[PDB]
């Protein structure tokens, strides 16, 4: 048939939001 | 790959919570027991066991009910006032647990299970059949 | 087949005087057990015309192919697969003692964390008495173990070099990337909306020498399968079988939220 | 008709306490009473 | 000297008669059917075979009834419709000798077998149990 | 002659509150 | 006929239950026919903790403060004073943080491990754990159990005793044992006491 390949340009970037451990609130 | 298990440990229904069923176990050697809850108990139960022997109308039906003596292992504390075999489910069993039973001690060529009188109710709940283990034949 | 020692029930206890006579105690269980293995295979065509004036060679690359995806797709069984024609994976037996976090409330929302009292609690809530026994976590949730902050605003391991480095393993830690890293990506601890999860797995730690077991009998095959084959193509046939199974899931704690 | 050949072999997951024997004070008396 | 044999393939009620349920297999590795006749037909009766799968509520209680599919192997030449897994005792059948069988491929929690369409009034009058084996859990 | 040994089918979750010393607040 | 061998293995069941049920009895042993638990008896000096409050809801609690003044508190001319707890306790204390953050003990290394012979504590698995179970009930709110046994601490080469007279005997039963039946018997002979319930404190909530 036909195989159809692609290969996209625009690669438009990423948005890594690199979270990281709030601050220690009391339990309870 | 699970083999075709029913040709050989074939199982039939011994209760199916108001219908005892005779099954024959000539053909068989040995053969155990196995009990199994449907909803929940309240208060514990009691079985009786009997046998039936060939009737002289037919040799391949069942006789009367003939009720199972017990026989008493080592190590044993009490005995059933009347000597007759009998079995009891404990109370507290969730109807997702099975059980399992055996008497060493076979007579006859069928076994069938009735539920004890006065602890018939909780019996509707209750499901039991029976596997065996020979061929010999 | 093997045996499993189910219980050792009591004997005897301590008893008076005015008795020549004994007790008997009720025996254990010996608890025969039974299991089996799995297969894994699988074909592929190529044309003849397109293998032989080709740019150059495809065969290897999807031999090398074949033996990633086999060693991939069985270690992600061994860790997930269900028990239908695959290994039982352990993390979805849930008879392994699975924990979970109480979630600390933010002004008015009861939140997901994995506070640092959580895991130090964890780690060292396990009966020694099993011997030792590692954990296991991804990379991104050590990573944010190593991240942590006071109400000050010093960190809380590693004060005054900019890098925890903190020995690893050494301490029971063995980090993958197998596992499903509650941080998605590294996108999950977020207080606010990105909250790590309801009810995510976070970590393990069991003494695996006797948790699990993975058994191997049959190595990898590859034969030319002729039949298929029509002087216009080719297929190839191949295959592998191995298996495992859970030791008792009494030996190791997993941790949730 | 297969036949299962045996395998594995002894998985207990049974555990006991500690022994809290030494720290107490150890007496061997002959006869049953002192 | 029959050994408790409940313990080590113990088994369960299939299909009474009336209406099905469920039997857990995932805790075995092997299992099978086993039919049983009251009496004597009046044609060949097909039944259904069913699995179940976890329900998201609840990993220990039946879900919908998923339609197992029929696996054919290398003599098979006699795929059926929509390839599902169906079984069918025929007529000729009589007490007293008893019939097994198993679906080779499986696939779910639990198995559950129905009466298919037009067996109903005499599968009424049909005993299926199942046996397990191998038990690993 | 019960002898009625037994096992349940699969077991149920195991989801213990890991609940931990709280902040200390102040005896006071 | 037997596929295993159960000789054996009641043999070493009644070893266990002998090790188990001495070691359960000397502690919780209720004096009739068998030696008096020195848990159950009660002569033993022991102190409560504080009812701290939080939220104006007065809760039972416990802190490492309390902890090291009931280590310190002991009368040292008595001699030296072995602890003992469960490991869960051990747990509570080592995952214990100030107003800040910080760990109490062994802050910055994941975990707090000391050699527990110079600290002078030691685990027992089945005493009565203070905690219902690890964790369940541990603190806070629905949890942290009441008037419950925390710790003990004594000199336990003078606090109680332990006597030996029999090690476990085995024989086959002669009377009653046929051609088709047999039987076995055993037995043992041990007890103990407690010395002086004035040489340890109990730390109780």
């Amino acid at each position: 048939m036909v195989k159809l390949n692609c290969r996209p340009l625009c690669q438009a970037p990423t948005a890594s939001r690199l979270v990281s451990p709030p601050c220690f609130i009391c339990r309870g | 790959m699970n083999f075709n298990v029913g040709v050989d440990f074939p199982s039939f229904i011994a209760w199916d919570g108001e219908e005892s069923f005779p099954v024959k176990v000539d053909g068989f050697n040995q053969f155990g027991f196995t009990f199994k809850t449907i909803a929940a108990l309240t208060a514990a139960t009691t079985f009786n066991i009997f046998y039936h022997e060939p009737s002289d109308a037919d040799p391949c039906v069942p006789g009367p009910a003939i009720r199972v003596p017990e026989v008493p292992f080592c190590d044993t504390v009490l005995l059933s006032e009347d000597g007759l075999a009998a079995v009891t489910l404990p109370e507290t069993v969730t109807p997702d647990s099975f059980c399992a039973g055996t008497v060493p001690c076979m007579n006859g060529q069928w076994i069938s299970i009735a539920p004890a009188t006065g602890s018939e109710t909780n019996a509707a709940n209750v499901q039991i059949t029976v596997t065996m283990k020979g061929a010999t034949r | 087949t093997y045996m499993k020692i189910a219980d050792y029930g009591q004997l005897g206890e301590y008893t008076c005087d005015a008795k020549c006579d004994a007790e008997f105690g009720e025996p254990g269980n010996i608890r025969h057990l039974e299991g089996k293995t799995y297969d894994y295979r699988g074909v592929f065509c190529f044309n003849r015309k397109n293998l032989q004036e080709a740019n150059y060679d495809f065969l290897s690359f999807m031999i090398g192919a074949a033996q990633r995806s086999h060693r991939i797709n069985r270690n992600q069984a061994l860790m997930i697969g269900k028990g239908v024609n695959e290994p039982k994976g352990w993390l979805t037996e849930n008879c392994f003692p699975v924990f979970q976090t109480l979630p600390v409330d933010v002004n008015g929302t009861s939140t997901p964390a994995f506070l640092a009292q959580d895991w130090r609690r964890f780690v060292t809530s396990f009966p020694a008495e099993y011997g030792e026994a590692r954990s296991v976590m991804h990379q991104n949730v050590f990573g944010y173990l190593a991240a942590m902050v006071d109400a000050n605003g010093r960190f809380l391991f590693g004060d005054g070099d900019l890098t925890f480095t903190p020995d690893l393993v050494r301490e029971r830690i063995r980090i993958s990337n197998c596992l499903p890293d509650p941080t998605e990506g590294n996108t999950k601890g977020g207080t606010g909306q990105d909250a790590f999860a309801a009810g995510s797995f976070v970590a393990a730690q069991a003494a695996w020498k006797t948790a699990f077991y993975a058994v191997e009998k049959r190595p990898m095959f590859f034969e030319q399968y002729e039949g298929g084959s029509s002087a216009w193509c080719v297929k190839y046939q191949f295959g592998a079988e191995d298996g495992g199974f859970v030791g008792c899931c009494e030996h190791g704690r997993i941790l949730q939220i | 008709f297969f036949t299962p050949q045996v395998l594995a072999l002894e998985v207990d997951c049974n555990i006991e306490c500690a022994s809290l024997l030494d720290l107490y004070g150890q007496i061997e008396v002959s006869r049953s009473t002192f």
